[PDB]
């Protein structure tokens, strides 16, 4: 099986700047090295087939390079709906052959998340537990801190975190942290809060509410 | 010329399951259609195609004595078995035409242009357990968010749809993630102006389909 070893594993760069994915081989494939686009949810797209020639449809900055064992994959001006994964693969002998993949990130300036807080629904509560939710919207970049507090009381290994792909025109990131207790536990506390922590923010900010 | 594979299913370590694929669009022959999987988050492995000369398949060396791929011409549909299946054989498993081009005494060197939507197949032991759906109701500038969440459920597979699709800007349904009892649970949130409160109706549609379970659950304040 011919070894496909391709860098790097992962990239990010600004809209605009130039970005070059490598692919090289184990022996000789002499031209049939194939590129693919993976966008995040989707089956990947066939973007240049045999090394060079460019699949029409698929924007200009992408190009394909080399011959032989040494292949490159060229993209001239990256923008937002780029965001994706990219693979190379050989078709020269029977067992095809794929490359680690690339995951491409796009890097923009700082935007402030805007924050919503969501108390436990009347009918979950009737199922024995409840889960409090918070929501931080279109913000950028990633890392960011949410605190959850009952009655001041930070809470700790109650909460889980999901986080979506980067946003394919604004590059932003979404997180939802979702805070889960007993309902006796929720129904003896009265005070419940969300603090967040980013970039975007001159100093936290917390989305709070009383049960009642 | 599009290909549609068959549904998200579980399977039970040691069994056996068959994946379909079916060419609906122009003239395409199924015996021209390969298989490639992808593990959660993992990247793709290729699994095995139909040499076109004798139209025998040949298999990975992975999959060999585990894999059986057939084609139907007149179905214009392909079929892709994987027995004996444990864990690691959970993933996305992709179809992909092989159309003929650069070739040479009888075999070709093209690339996989149409590909299927892929099925995930997730073997474990674990019941098929239906979601639970609970409305995110709302409460700076006149922007507003609402939303639904969808609890304890398993397997992973779950679509949310806002206003039967009518609602597209703005949604963010986020990735599941695993709870303590090894259920499911994810939100899908909409950011709405403030104006629209009452004087809009906001659904949404989730369908977990290894349960068969659709539900609308309508949020409002």
């Amino acid at each position: 099986d011919i070894q496909m070893t391709q860098s790097p594993s992962s990239l990010s760069a600004s809209v605009g700047d130039r970005v070059t994915i490598t692919c090289r081989a184990g022996q000789n494939i002499n031209n049939y090295l194939n590129w693919y686009q993976q966008k995040p949810g989707k089956a990947p797209k066939v973007l240049i087939y045999a090394a060079s020639n460019l699949q029409s449809g698929v924007p200009s900055r992408f190009s394909g390079s080399g011959s032989g064992t040494d292949f490159t994959l060229t993209i001239s001006s990256l923008q937002p709906e780029d965001f994706a994964t990219y693979y190379c693969q050989q078709s020269h002998s029977t067992v095809r052959t794929f490359g680690q993949g690339t995951k491409v990130e796009i890097k923009r300036t700082v935007a402030a998340p805007s924050v919503f807080i969501f108390p436990p629904s009347d009918e979950q509560l009737k199922s024995g537990t409840a889960s409090v939710v918070c929501l931080l919207n279109n913000f950028y970049p990633r890392e960011a801190k949410v605190q959850w507090k009952v009655d001041n009381a930070l809470q700790s290994g109650n909460s889980q975190e999901s986080v979506t792909e980067q946003d394919s025109k604004d590059s932003t990131y979404s997180l939802s942290s979702t805070l889960t207790l007993s309902k006796a536990d929720y129904e003896k506390h009265k005070v419940y809060a969300c603090e967040v922590t980013h970039q975007g923010l001159s100093s936290p900010v917390t989305k709070s509410f009383n049960r009642g | 010329v599009q290909l549609v594979q068959s549904g998200a299913e579980v399977k039970k370590p040691g069994s056996s399951v068959k994946v379909s694929c079916k060419a609906s669009g122009g003239t395409f022959s199924s015996y021209a259609i390969s298989w490639v999987r992808q593990a959660p988050g993992q990247g793709l492995e290729w699994m095995g195609g139909f040499v076109p000369i004798s139209l025998t398949a040949r298999y990975a060396q992975k999959f060999q004595g585990r894999v059986t791929m057939t084609a139907d011409e007149s179905t214009s549909t392909a079929y892709m078995e994987l027995s004996s299946l444990r864990s690691e054989d959970t993933a996305v498993y992709y179809c992909a035409g092989a159309l003929p081009r650069f070739c040479s005494g009888g075999r070709c060197s093209g690339w996989f242009d149409p590909w299927g939507q892929g099925t995930l197949v997730t073997v474990s032991s674990a019941s098929t357990k239906g979601p639970s759906v609970f409305p995110l109701a709302p409460s700076s500038g006149g922007t507003a968010a609402l939303g639904c969440l969808v609890k304890d459920y398993f397997p992973e597979p779950v679509t949310v749809s806002w206003n039967s699709g009518a609602l597209t800007s703005g949604v963010h349904t986020f990735p599941a993630v695993l709870q303590s009892s090894g259920l499911y649970s994810l939100s899908s949130v909409v950011t709405v102006p403030s104006s629209s409160l009452g004087t809009q109706t906001y659904i949404c549609n989730v369908n977990h389909k290894p349960s068969n379970t659709k539900v609308d659950k309508r949020v409002e304040p």
